């Protein structure tokens, strides 16, 4: 069943990396937008967001 | 107390005593007020902080 287990695998692991992206903070201070807006005052947080 | 008066730039004046929007704006200009040497002016003469 590789030829289909693979299909579901590609699907899943795709979704997986999709969510996992939100770990990536892209040189912010945080990976939760809530955290970083609560980190700064409005202005610089704007371009940061 | 005029250095901090700028779009998005903070300062209690800008916090509570004087408005400052951080979007489109014309600009902040200033020059000294040598014309003011009355140290008391027989009055209170200003409201700030």
């Amino acid at each position: 069943l590789g030829k289909l287990q693979d299909v579901v695998n590609q699907n899943a692991q795709a979704l997986n990396t999709l969510v996992k992206q939100l770990s990536s903070n892209f040189g912010a201070i945080s990976s939760v937008l809530n955290d970083i807006l609560s980190r700064l005052d409005p202005p610089e947080a704007e371009v940061q967001i | 107390e005029v250095r901090q008066i700028a779009p998005g730039q903070t300062g209690k004046i800008a916090d509570y005593n004087y408005k400052l929007p951080d979007d489109f704006t014309g600009c902040v200009i200033a020059w000294n007020s040598n014309n003011l040497d009355s140290k008391v002016g027989g009055n209170y003469n200003y409201l700030y902080r």
